[PDB]
């Protein structure tokens, strides 16, 4: 899990139709996922969250729960929220939420 | 206690 595997990996699954894959596999992604929303500072989550939602075609009224997942797996601690997460969250919604964010992380500046 | 995700994104 070192830094040069994580963006591989990340380039790799940003180019895959995801939509039928393995849900064991769908759950590493969302790890690879939190992982990689750690690598971010607190001061470009807004980016993030913004760069997601003109992506997506979202509307200004879908920012708060975007944010709000960006910001709470970039403060998880025992993968609580990670967790929930997957949980709580539709499949097509994970995958959405996965596809959304492994195209924009590696593009964005980070700090 | 429990952790609570938001309501995903709503895609129109």
């Amino acid at each position: 899990i070192t830094l040069l595997t994580l963006i591989k990996t990340a380039e790799h699954w940003a180019r895959q139709d995801i939509r039928t894959i393995e849900d064991s596999k769908l759950r590493a992604l969302l790890t690879l996922c939190a992982v990689m929303t750690r690598k971010f500072s607190k001061s470009q989550l807004s980016l993030l969250c913004e760069t997601h939602l003109r992506r997506e075609g979202l509307g200004q009224d879908q920012a708060e729960p975007v944010l709000e997942v960006y910001q709470r797996l970039h403060s998880d601690k025992g993968g609580s929220f990670e967790a929930a997460l997957w949980q709580q969250w539709d499949r097509q919604s994970l995958i959405m939420f996965i596809t959304a964010f492994l195209n924009i992380a590696l593009q964005l500046p980070c700090e | 206690t429990p952790t609570v995700a938001p309501p995903a994104p709503v895609y129109r």
